[PDB]
C-alpha cells in the first residue's frame, strides 16, 4: 500500500545481499621522515598503512 | 494448575494410581482416528516426494499407523488418569467444604411463578 | 520448576543455596537464619495463598530483621529528641556516651 | 562452519531453555537466557552481509538490555527477601519490570519492532528456531509466577500485539514478516490467558510450533521470500498447496482445524473470570490476522499466478527436501480438533 | 547502606536510560551495557556481605563472566558493522525496513 | 443505496479504517534509536500505570 | 569520615551519569575506570575485598580492548567529549543539579526509610562477627569448587563456546 | 490521582457539568500527548519546533474530543433527564467524532468516529452501569 | 547414502581427491573455431572427461530417458528462428539467451559435482562466465530491450558468485572472415542468414571484457586457428602452467562440503533463474503453464520419481 512515505521504498533483492557503495580504502599516510633516526637524516619514505 | 498436587511424583507419565482406571478398548474411535491421522501422513509423504499414493511405501505407512496408535493409547490413558484425578479431587472437596455447597432442594412449578409473555 | 529434573533424579544442582539459611562454606550463620528458617518451616505443606495469611507474623519479622526499618525508625527518633532537648539546654550526655568510660574487660 | 563449532552451538542452543527450566534460581535461568543469546548469533549472522549483521546487532542489543532488566528485578528480590526466587509477596515494580523485560524478549507489542526486521534478514532457519525455541524459555519464566502478575498490563500487552500483528502482517509481501507478525499476535493470545490456567498457554505454543515449522519448511522448498515467489508453487511442488492452505487457515483459526481450539477455549477460560469484551475484541481481530492468509492462500493455490520459461528445469530435475515431518506436523495440525478434550 | 543502594539503583536507572537513548555511536551502548553489569555486580555483592551469605558470593563472578561474553560478542559484530559500512555510526542501519 | 451506499458504510469503511490504521503503523524505518525511545515511552508509562494505581 | 560510602555510591552515579551521556569511547571508558575503582572501594567498605579487585581487574582489561577498538572502528575526527556540546554540559550539569534536590527531598517525604542524612554511617555492617576466622569473601568465591560445582560448569562452558561464537562472527 | 478520574462517578450525569467536562479533558490531553509521544519518536519531523506543533496539535484535538464528549455527556443527561441512559454517551461520542472530524478536515473520518466513539462510549455507559470489569482478577 | 556432513566425517572429503589434472578448464572463441575437436582431444591426453557445450537440450539429456524432448518442455524457443527472425515481437531471442544460461548453470554444476566427488578434471566450452557475450551482441543490435538485459545480469548477479571460476580458459580467435567463411562451408542454412556485425560484437565482448577479468582468475591461454590446431601444443602447455591468483587455494573441505551440497541439489542451483520478475518474454502464462504441466507428467517415464514407475519398467515400488 503505497504511502507517501514508503513510495521511495525499492524492493530487496532475491538473495538478502544488497549493492552497496563501496567505500573508499583510505590508508593512513604516514612520513617515515628525514629526522627518523631508521632513515639515514635524508629519507622521506612516505607510505600507506593498513595499520 | 494440579502440579502442587500431593503425592504428584515429578515428570512422571502413568503413576500406579493409573492402573486402576479400566485402560481403552484399543477398538477406540479416536484411536483409529490417529491410525487414520497416520494413514494419511503416509499418503501426503509420497504425495510430497511426487511417489504413488496407496502403492509405495506399505511399511512406511504401517509404521506411520502403529506409532499413532502407539502413542496414542498410552496418551490417551494418561488423559483419562487426568481427567479421574480431576473428579476425584473435586467430589473430596465437596465432600470436604459441604458448607459452601448447602444441599439444596427445589420447588416444584405449582409453587413458584413465573410471569407470562403474550406474544400475540 | 517447569521440568523438575533434579527431582527426578534427586540431585540438587542450584536448589541448595537458594536461601539464606544454606550451608555456608565453614558453618558461619548468615544473619536472619532464624527468621528465614521460621518462616520456611510454617510455609510447608501449604502451598502460598494460605502461607501468606497464616506465616505473616514470622514474614514480618523476617523482613524487619533483614532490611531492617523500624529499627532506624526507632533510633532516628530517639535521636531527633536528643538533639531537640541538647539544643533546649535540658539533657547533657553521661561520661559513658561522650567518649569518657571504663572499658569493661 | 565446521562440525565441532555448530555441535558446540546447536548444544548450546539446547542448553539455554533446558538450563532454564531445571533451575529454580532465577539468577541460572537469566545464565540460560543469556546462553541462547550468545549462540544464536553465529548462525543469524553465518551468511556474512549487512542484512544478516544489522538483524544481528539488533538482535543483540535488544536481548542484552532485556537480560539486564531481569537481572535487576533478580537482585532487587534477592536484597528484599535473600532468595533467588520470586516468592509471593514481592514488589509489583519488580514483578513489571520482569515482566515487560520478557516481552521485549519474546517481541510482544509495543516491544515488536526488532521481530519483523530481524526475521526478514535471516534464512529461513533461524526464523524457525527464532520463533519458536527461543519463545519457550522466556514463556516458562511467565510459567513458573502466573499468580504473581498483573492481570491488567499482562492483558494490554496482550491486547497491543494482537492489533498491532493484525495490522502489520496485512500489508506484508515479505513471507518471513507474516510469520513474524503472525508470531506476535500468537504471542498475545499466550499471554492473555497465562494468569488464567497456563496449560492452554502451552497448548497455543504447541500448535503454533506444529503450525510454523511446517509452513517455514514449506519456504526453504524452494527459498519462497515473496507472495510472488510461493505464488509460483503450482508448477514446482505442486502437492503443497493442500497443506499450505489448510495450515494457513489453522493459523488464522477457524473450526474444523485444531488452530481455533486455543482461541475457543481460551475464551472460555476468560469468559469463566469476566474477560468479556476484550475477548471479543481479540476474536474479531483475529479475522483480520486471517485475512492476509486468505490473500496468500488466493496468491497461490485458487488463482494460480504466472509462471516462467525456465521453471521447466525444475520440472526436469527431482527433490529430495521434504523430511518426513511436514506431513506429519501438518497432518497432527488441520484434523486434531476430536482429540481436544486429549488435548486442553 | 539503603543510601547507597538507592544510588546504585539510579546509576543502573541512568545507564538503561542511555542504552536507551542512542547516539550516532554503538560502543558507547556497549559501554552503558557495561555500568549496568557493574552497578548490578555492586549491588549483588553488597547484598551479600551486608546478609554475610556467602553461599551466593559465586553469583557476581558468574554475572561478570556472562556480561563480557555479551561484550565479547557486540565487539565481534561492532567488527562486521566497520567492514560492511565503514563509520561505526547506528544510522546506517535501516535497510531491513525495505 | 446497493451499489453505492451500503458498499460505503459497511465494507469499505471497515477496509479504509483497517488499510489506513496499517499505514500509520506499520511505515516505520528500521532505526534502533526510535524503536528504544519507543521502549523507554513503554518503561515509562508503566511505572506511571502502576505509581498511580498501586 | 561515616560520609564516605555516600560520597562513594554518589561519584559513581556521577560516573554512570557522564557514561550514559556517550561522549567518546575514550573518556567514556575513562568514566568506567573511575567508575569500577569507586565500586571496588564501596564493596570494600562493604567488608569485600577480593570482589572489588576482581572489579577492577576485569574492567581494565575490558576497557583496554575498548580502546584498542575505538580507536580502529568508533574515532570521529573530533570525538566529542563532554564540554564539546553545550547541550550534553547542561544534561550533566543538571543531573548533579537533580540529585542534589531529589536527595534533600527524599530526605523530607519520609523520616527515614529510602535516604538518611541525619543517621548515616549507621546502618553499614549490621551484625559482624566479632570473633572469627576463614570468614572473608574468597570461600564463598570458591564454593564454586565445592558446594556450588554447577556455577563453575557453566560459566566455562559459557567461555568455551564465547570463543568459538567469536571465530565464526569473525570469519 | 486516581481519584481524580474516580470522581467522574460520585454524582451522576446532569450534574456538575464542568467538573466532568475539564475531567474528560485532562483525560484527552493524557491520551493526546502519550500519541505525540510515539507519533514523535517514531516518524520524527524535520524539527524540534514541527515536534511540537505537532504535539500541540495532537494534544489540543484530544483535549477537544474529550471537552465536548463531557458536555454533551452532561448536558443530555441534564436536559432530558435519563442520567442511567447510554444514549447520551453515544450523543457524546458522536460529537467526539465530529470534532475529530473538524480538527481532521474530513467529513468520512466525522462520521466514522461518530458511529465508533458512539457505540465505545455506550457500552462504557453499559458497563459502569452493569458491572463489567475490564481487567479482571482471577477468580474463576 | 546420499553425500552429507555425516559421509564427510566418515572421511568423503574432497581435498583427499585432488591429484593435478583435477582442474576445471573452458575452451572459449567465436561461432566456429574448432572448440568441440580442441576439447575432445584436450580430455583424451589428460584423462578429463569432455562435457559438450550445453544447447537447449541439456537437461533433457542428463534427466529420465535421455532423450530430446517436444521444444514445448525443454524451453518454448529455437536457434533457427533466432537466425530467421530475431527481432521477433515473441521474444525468441532473450528466452533462448535464458534458457543457455541456465543450461551452462546446470552443466557448470554437474561438472563440479563429478570434479568435487571423484577429482576427475571437467573440459568445458562456453560456461556461464561467457554467455553474456551473445546477450551484448543482441544488445548492441536491436535484437533484444535492455530491461531483459537487466533481468540476465541480475540472475548472474545472484548465481555467479556462489561457484569457483575455472583454474583456467582456452580462447582460441578466429578474425571476423574467417569465421563467416567457416559458416558459409558448414553447411546450415539457418546460421549461414547471420551478420558480420553479430560475430563481430561478438569477438569484441571476449576481447574486452570476458579476458581480462577472467585473468583475474585464470590462466588465459590465448591461441590463434593455426595454434587451435596442433592441439597436442596446448596439452603441453596446460601441463606445465602454475595454477595460481585464484580463489580455489582459499578452499579447504568444508568450503567444498557446501559448494558441493549446493551442488547436490539442482534446483538450489536454478532457483534463482525462476524468480518472479515478470517480463514478457519469459512469462507463460497460467493456461499454458498448466497444459505443459500435465503434458509433461503424462510422459513415459515422468509422473513420480525416477525408482518409482511402473510404466517402464521398474520393480520393488511397494517396498522403497
Ligand atoms: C489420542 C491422541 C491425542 C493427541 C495426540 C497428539 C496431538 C498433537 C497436538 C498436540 C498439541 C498440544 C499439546 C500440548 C500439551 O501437550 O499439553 C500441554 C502440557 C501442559 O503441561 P502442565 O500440565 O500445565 O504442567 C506440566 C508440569 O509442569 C510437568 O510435570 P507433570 O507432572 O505434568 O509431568 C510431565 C509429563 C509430560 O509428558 C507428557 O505426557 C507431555 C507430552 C506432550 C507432547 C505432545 C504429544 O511427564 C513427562 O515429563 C514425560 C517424561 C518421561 C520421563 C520417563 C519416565 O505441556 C506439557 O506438559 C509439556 C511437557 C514437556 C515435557 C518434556
Ligand atoms: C474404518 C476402518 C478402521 C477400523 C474400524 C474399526 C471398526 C470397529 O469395530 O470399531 C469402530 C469404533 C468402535 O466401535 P464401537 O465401540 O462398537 O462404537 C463406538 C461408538 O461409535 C461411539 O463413538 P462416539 O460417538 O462416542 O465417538 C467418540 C469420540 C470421537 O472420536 C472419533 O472417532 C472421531 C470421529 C471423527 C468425527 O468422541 C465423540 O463422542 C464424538 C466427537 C466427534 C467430534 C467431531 C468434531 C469435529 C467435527 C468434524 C470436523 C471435520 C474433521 C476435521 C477437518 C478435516 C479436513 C482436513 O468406532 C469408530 O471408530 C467409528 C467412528 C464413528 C464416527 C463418528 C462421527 C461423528
Ligand atoms: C482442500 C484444499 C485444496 C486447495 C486447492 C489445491 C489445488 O488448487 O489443487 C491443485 C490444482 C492442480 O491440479 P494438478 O496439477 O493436476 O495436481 C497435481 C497432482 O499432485 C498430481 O498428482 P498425481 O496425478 O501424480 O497422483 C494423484 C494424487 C492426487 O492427490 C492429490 O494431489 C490431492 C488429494 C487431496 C484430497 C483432498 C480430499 C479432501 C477431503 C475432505 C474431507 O494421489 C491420489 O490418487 C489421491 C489419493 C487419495 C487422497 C490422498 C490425500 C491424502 C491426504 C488427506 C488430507 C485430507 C485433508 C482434507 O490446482
Ligand atoms: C515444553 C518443553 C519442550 C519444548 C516444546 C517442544 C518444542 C519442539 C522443539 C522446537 C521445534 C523447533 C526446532 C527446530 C530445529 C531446527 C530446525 C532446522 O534448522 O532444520 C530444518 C530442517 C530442514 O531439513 P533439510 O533442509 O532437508 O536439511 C538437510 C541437510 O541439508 C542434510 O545435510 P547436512 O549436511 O546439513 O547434515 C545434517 C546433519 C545435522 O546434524 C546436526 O544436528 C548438527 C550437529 C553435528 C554433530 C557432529 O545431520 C546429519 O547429517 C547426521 C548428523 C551428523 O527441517 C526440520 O528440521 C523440520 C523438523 C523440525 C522439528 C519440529 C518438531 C516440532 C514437534
Ligand atoms: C571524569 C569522570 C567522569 C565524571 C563526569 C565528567 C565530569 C567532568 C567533566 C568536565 C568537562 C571536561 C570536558 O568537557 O572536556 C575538556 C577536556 C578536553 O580538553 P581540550 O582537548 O578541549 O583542550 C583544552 C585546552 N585548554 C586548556 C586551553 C582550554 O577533557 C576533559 O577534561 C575530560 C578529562 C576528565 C576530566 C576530569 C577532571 C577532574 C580533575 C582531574 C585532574
Ligand atoms: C526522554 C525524552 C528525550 C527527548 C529528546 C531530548 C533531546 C536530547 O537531548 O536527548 C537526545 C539524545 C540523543 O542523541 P542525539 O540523537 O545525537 O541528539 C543530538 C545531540 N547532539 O540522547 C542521548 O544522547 C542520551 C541522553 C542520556 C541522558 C542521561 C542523563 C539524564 C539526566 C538529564
Ligand atoms: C457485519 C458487516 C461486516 C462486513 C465486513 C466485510 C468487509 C469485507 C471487506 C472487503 C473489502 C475489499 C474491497 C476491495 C475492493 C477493490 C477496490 C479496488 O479497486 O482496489 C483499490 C483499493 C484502494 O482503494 P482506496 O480506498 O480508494 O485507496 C486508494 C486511494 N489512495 O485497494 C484496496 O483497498 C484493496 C482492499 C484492501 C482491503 C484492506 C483490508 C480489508 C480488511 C477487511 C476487514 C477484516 C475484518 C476485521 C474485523 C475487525
Ligand atoms: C496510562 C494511560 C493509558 C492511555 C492510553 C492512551 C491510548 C493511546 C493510543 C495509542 C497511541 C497511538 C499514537 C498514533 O497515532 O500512532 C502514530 C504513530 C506514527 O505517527 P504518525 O503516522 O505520524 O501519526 C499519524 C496520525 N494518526 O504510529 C506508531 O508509531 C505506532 C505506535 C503504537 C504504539 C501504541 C502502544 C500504546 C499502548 C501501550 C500498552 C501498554
Ligand atoms: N548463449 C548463446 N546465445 C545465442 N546463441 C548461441 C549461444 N550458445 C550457442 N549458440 C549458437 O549455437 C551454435 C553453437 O556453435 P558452436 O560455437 O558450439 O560450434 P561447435 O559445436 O563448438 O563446433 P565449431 O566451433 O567447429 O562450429 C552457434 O551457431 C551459436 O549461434
Amino acid at each position: 500500500y503505497p504511502s507517501k512515505e514508503t513510495a521511495h521504498w525499492k524492493p530487496p533483492p532475491w538473495n538478502d545481499v544488497d549493492i552497496l557503495k563501496e567505500k573508499a580504502v583510505t590508508n593512513m599516510t604516514l612520513n617515515f621522515g628525514p629526522q627518523h633516526p631508521a632513515a639515514h637524516g635524508v629519507l622521506r619514505l612516505v607510505l600507506e598503512l593498513s595499520g | 494448575m494440579m502440579n502442587g498436587r500431593p503425592g504428584h511424583e515429578p515428570l512422571k507419565f502413568l503413576p500406579d494410581e493409573a492402573r486402576s482406571l479400566p485402560p481403552p478398548k484399543l477398538n477406540d474411535p479416536r484411536l483409529v482416528y490417529m491410525g487414520l491421522l497416520g494413514y494419511c501422513t503416509g499418503l501426503m509423504d509420497n504425495m510430497l516426494r511426487m511417489r504413488p499414493v496407496m502403492r509405495a511405501g506399505l511399511h512406511r505407512q504401517l509404521l506411520f499407523v502403529t506409532s499413532f496408535v502407539f502413542a496414542g493409547y498410552f496418551y490417551l490413558k494418561r488423559q483419562n488418569y487426568l481427567y479421574a484425578v480431576k473428579d476425584h479431587d473435586m467430589f473430596g472437596y465437596i465432600k470436604l467444604h459441604p458448607e459452601d455447597f448447602p444441599e439444596k432442594e427445589k420447588k416444584t412449578y405449582a409453587e413458584i411463578l413465573e410471569p407470562f409473555h403474550p406474544v400475540r | 520448576p517447569f521440568l523438575d529434573i533434579q527431582k527426578k533424579l534427586g540431585i540438587s544442582l542450584d536448589r541448595h543455596f537458594m536461601f539464606l539459611s544454606a550451608e555456608q562454606p565453614y558453618k558461619n550463620a548468615a544473619r536472619c537464619h532464624a527468621f528465614e528458617k521460621e518462616w520456611i518451616e510454617c510455609a510447608h505443606g501449604i502451598g502460598g495463598t494460605r502461607a501468606k495469611k497464616e506465616c505473616k507474623i514470622e514474614f514480618d519479622d523476617f523482613e524487619e530483621c533483614l532490611l531492617r526499618y523500624k529499627t532506624m525508625r526507632r533510633m532516628h527518633d530517639i535521636k531527633k529528641q536528643r538533639e531537640k532537648l541538647m539544643k533546649e539546654g535540658k539533657y547533657t550526655p553521661p561520661p559513658h556516651h561522650s567518649g569518657r568510660e571504663e572499658p569493661r574487660p | 562452519m565446521n562440525p565441532i563449532t555448530l555441535a558446540i552451538i546447536y548444544f548450546t542452543i539446547f542448553l539455554g531453555p533446558v538450563i532454564t527450566m531445571s533451575s529454580t534460581n532465577l539468577m541460572l535461568m537469566w545464565v540460560g537466557l543469556e546462553f541462547s543469546l550468545l549462540a544464536i548469533i553465529p548462525m543469524l549472522i553465518n551468511k556474512k552481509n549487512p542484512r544478516s549483521t544489522e538483524a544481528a546487532t539488533k538482535y543483540f542489543v535488544t536481548q542484552a538490555t532485556a537480560s539486564m532488566i531481569i537481572l535487576l528485578a533478580i537482585v532487587l528480590n534477592y536484597k528484599q527477601l535473600g532468595t533467588w526466587m520470586f516468592q509471593q509477596q514481592t514488589n509489583g515494580l519488580i514483578l513489571n519490570m520482569t515482566l515487560m523485560a520478557l516481552s521485549m524478549k519474546l517481541g510482544l507489542a509495543p516491544f515488536h519492532f526488532w521481530l519483523p526486521e530481524v526475521t526478514q534478514g535471516i534464512p529461513l532457519h533461524m526464523g524457525l528456531i527464532l520463533l519458536t525455541w527461543q519463545k519457550i524459555a522466556p514463556l516458562s519464566i511467565l510459567i513458573q509466577i502466573y499468580p504473581l502478575l498483573n492481570s491488567t498490563i499482562i492483558l494490554m500487552l496482550a491486547i497491543t500485539s494482537i492489533f498491532m500483528g493484525a495490522w502489520g502482517g496485512l500489508n506484508q509481501t515479505q513471507m518471513r514478516k507474516i510469520m513474524a507478525y503472525s508470531s506476535i499476535a500468537h504471542m498475545g493470545w499466550m499471554l492473555a490467558i497465562l494468569p488464567y490456567n497456563p496449560s492452554l498457554t502451552l497448548l497455543n505454543l504447541m500448535i503454533y510450533i506444529i503450525l510454523t515449522a511446517p509452513m517455514f519448511m514449506a519456504l526453504m522448498l524452494n527459498n519462497s521470500m515473496t507472495i510472488n515467489s510461493i505464488s509460483l508453487l503450482w508448477n514446482k511442488t505442486p502437492a503443497m498447496l493442500t497443506m499450505i492452505s489448510l495450515m494457513l487457515l489453522s493459523l488464522g483459526g477457524l473450526p474444523p482445524l485444531t488452530g481455533f481450539l486455543p482461541k475457543w477455549i481460551i475464551i472460555t477460560e476468560l469468559m469463566k473470570n469476566n474477560c468479556l469484551i476484550m475477548a471479543t475484541l481479540m476474536a474479531m481481530m483475529a479475522l483480520l490476522n486471517l485475512f492476509f492468509y486468505t490473500r496468500l492462500i488466493y496468491s497461490t493455490s485458487l488463482t494460480m499466478f504466472p509462471t516462467n520459461n525456465n521453471s521447466k528445469m525444475m520440472t526436469h530435475q527431482t527433490k529430495t527436501k521434504p523430511n518426513l515431518m511436514f506431513s506429519t506436523l501438518a497432518i497432527m495440525s488441520t484434523m486434531t480438533l476430536p482429540l481436544a478434550p486429549q488435548l486442553i | 547502606m539503603p543510601s547507597t543502594f538507592f544510588n546504585l539503583t539510579m546509576a543502573f536507572s541512568l545507564s538503561l536510560l542511555g542504552t536507551l537513548m542512542f547516539r550516532s555511536h554503538l560502543m558507547s551502548t556497549l559501554l552503558c551495557l557495561e555500568g549496568m553489569v557493574l552497578s548490578l555486580f555492586i549491588m549483588t555483592s553488597v547484598t551479600s556481605l551486608n546478609s554475610n551469605s556467602m553461599s551466593s558470593m559465586p553469583i557476581p563472578i558468574t554475572i561478570l563472566v556472562f556480561a563480557a561474553c555479551e561484550a565479547a560478542v557486540g565487539l565481534a559484530l561492532l567488527v562486521k558493522v566497520s567492514n560492511t559500512y565503514g563509520t561505526d555510526y547506528v544510522q546506517n542501519l535501516n535497510l531491513l525496513q525495505c | 443505496l446497493d451499489l453505492i451506499w451500503l458498499e460505503k458504510t459497511i465494507p469499505k469503511s471497515t477496509s479504509t479504517l483497517h488499510t489506513n490504521m496499517t499505514t500509520l503503523t506499520t511505515n516505520q524505518k528500521g532505526l534502533i534509536k526510535l524503536y528504544f525511545m519507543s521502549f523507554l515511552i513503554n518503561i515509562i508509562l508503566i511505572i506511571i500505570l502502576y505509581s498511580i494505581n498501586l | 569520615m561515616n560520609n564516605y560510602i555516600f560520597v562513594l555510591s554518589s561519584l559513581f552515579l556521577v560516573g554512570c551519569l557522564g557514561l550514559a551521556l556517550k561522549p567518546s569511547p575514550i573518556y567514556g571508558g575513562l568514566g568506567l575506570i573511575v567508575s569500577g575503582f569507586v565500586g571496588c572501594l564501596m564493596v570494600l567498605g562493604f567488608g569485600g575485598s577480593f570482589l572489588g579487585l576482581m572489579v577492577f581487574l576485569i574492567y581494565l582489561g575490558g576497557m583496554l580492548v575498548v580502546f584498542g577498538y575505538t580507536t580502529a572502528m568508533a574515532t570521529e575526527e573530533y570525538p566529542e567529549t563532554w564540554g564539546s556540546n553545550w547541550l550534553i554540559l547542561g544534561f550533566l550539569v543538571l543531573g548533579v543539579i537533580m540529585e542534589v534536590f531529589l536527595i534533600c527531598v527524599l530526605n523530607y517525604y519520609d523520616e527515614v526509610g529510602v535516604i538518611n542524612l541525619d543517621g548515616l554511617g549507621d546502618w553499614l555492617m549490621y551484625e559482624v562477627d566479632d570473633v572469627g576466622v576463614m570468614l572473608e569473601g574468597g570461600i564463598g568465591v570458591a564454593a564454586m569448587y565445592s558446594c556450588a560445582t554447577w556455577m563453575m560448569v557453566v560459566a566455562g562452558w559459557s567461555l568455551f563456546a564465547g570463543i568459538f561464537i567469536i571465530i565464526e562472527i569473525t570469519r | 490521582v486516581k481519584r481524580f478520574f474516580e470522581s467522574y462517578h460520585e454524582v451522576p450525569d446532569g450534574t456538575q457539568c464542568h467538573r466532568k467536562t475539564y475531567i474528560t479533558t485532562a483525560l484527552g490531553g493524557i491520551c493526546g500527548i502519550i500519541g505525540s509521544a510515539y507519533s514523535v519518536s517514531l516518524n520524527p519531523a524535520d524539527s524540534t519546533l514541527e515536534a511540537v506543533a505537532r504535539v500541540g496539535r495532537y494534544t489540543f484535538t484530544a483535549a477537544a474530543i474529550g471537552a465536548m464528549f463531557g458536555l454533551t455527556t452532561c448536558v443530555s443527561a441534564q436536559v432530558r433527564e435519563k442520567p442511567d441512559d447510554p444514549l447520551n454517551y453515544f450523543i457524546g461520542g458522536c460529537a467526539g467524532g465530529l470534532t475529530l472530524g473538524a480538527r481532521t478536515h474530513s467529513y468520512g473520518t466525522a462520521a466514522m468516529g461518530c458511529v465508533y466513539m458512539g457505540t465505545a462510549a455506550a457500552l462504557f455507559k453499559i458497563g459502569k452501569l452493569e458491572g463489567w470489569e475490564l481487567f479482571p482478577t482471577p477468580k474463576v | 547414502l546420499r553425500y552429507g556432513l555425516l559421509a564427510a566425517i566418515l572421511g568423503d572429503k574432497t581435498t583427499k581427491k585432488l591429484h593435478e589434472y583435477s582442474r576445471v578448464i573452458t575452451v572459449d572463441g567465436n561461432i566456429c573455431s574448432g572448440k568441440n575437436k580442441l576439447a575432445k582431444e584436450i580430455a583424451q591426453q589428460l584423462g578429463m572427461k569432455h562435457y559438450p557445450e550445453a544447447g537447449i537440450q541439456y537437461s533433457s539429456t542428463t534427466t529420465g530417458d535421455g532423450r530430446p524432448l517436444d521444444i514445448e518442455f525443454s524451453g518454448s524457443c529455437s536457434l533457427e528462428k533466432f537466425y530467421d527472425d530475431p527481432k521477433s515481437n515473441d521474444g525468441n531471442s532473450y528466452r533462448l539467451q535464458s534458457w543457455l544460461y541456465a543450461s551452462r548453470l546446470l552443466q557448470y554444476a554437474d561438472a563440479l559435482e563429478h570434479l568435487l566427488s571423484t577429482g576427475q578434471g571437467v573440459v568445458l566450452e562456453r560456461s556461464i562466465y561467457s554467455d553474456f557475450v551473445f546477450l551484448e551482441a543482441m544488445y548492441n543490435q536491436g535484437y533484444i530491450r535492455k530491461q531483459c538485459v537487466d533481468h540476465y545480469n541480475e540472475i548472474k548477479r545472484l548465481t555467479l558468485p556462489e561457484y569457483l571460476p575455472p583454474h583456467a580458459v582456452i580462447y582460441i580467435d578466429v578474425p571476423v572472415p574467417e569465421v563467416q567463411s567457416r559458416i558459409q562451408k558448414k553447411g546450415d542454412p539457418h546460421e549461414m542468414k547471420v551478420t558480420s556485425a553479430y560475430l563481430q560484437d561478438i569477438e569484441n565482448a571476449y576481447k574486452k571484457t570476458f579476458l581480462p577479468k577472467m585473468s583475474e582468475m585464470c590462466e588465459v591461454l590465448v591461441y590463434d586457428s593455426w595454434e587451435a590446431e596442433d592441439p597436442t601444443k596446448v596439452v603441453e602447455d596446460i601441463e606445465y602452467l602454475k595454477y595460481n591468483k585464484g580463489p580455489w587455494l582459499k578452499q579447504d573441505d568444508w568450503t567444498f562440503h557446501y559448494l558441493r551440497m549446493l551442488v547436490q541439489d539442482k534446483t538450489e542451483v536454478l532457483n534463482y533463474t525462476t524468480i518472479p520478475v515478470y517480463l514478457p518474454e519469459i512469462t507463460i502464462g497460467a493456461h499454458q503453464g498448466s497444459r505443459i504441466y500435465n503434458s509433461f507428467r503424462e510422459l513415459p517415464g515422468r509422473k513420480y520419481a525416477p525408482g518409482y514407475n511402473a510404466e517402464v519398467g521398474d520393480k520393488w515400488i511397494w517396498l522403497k
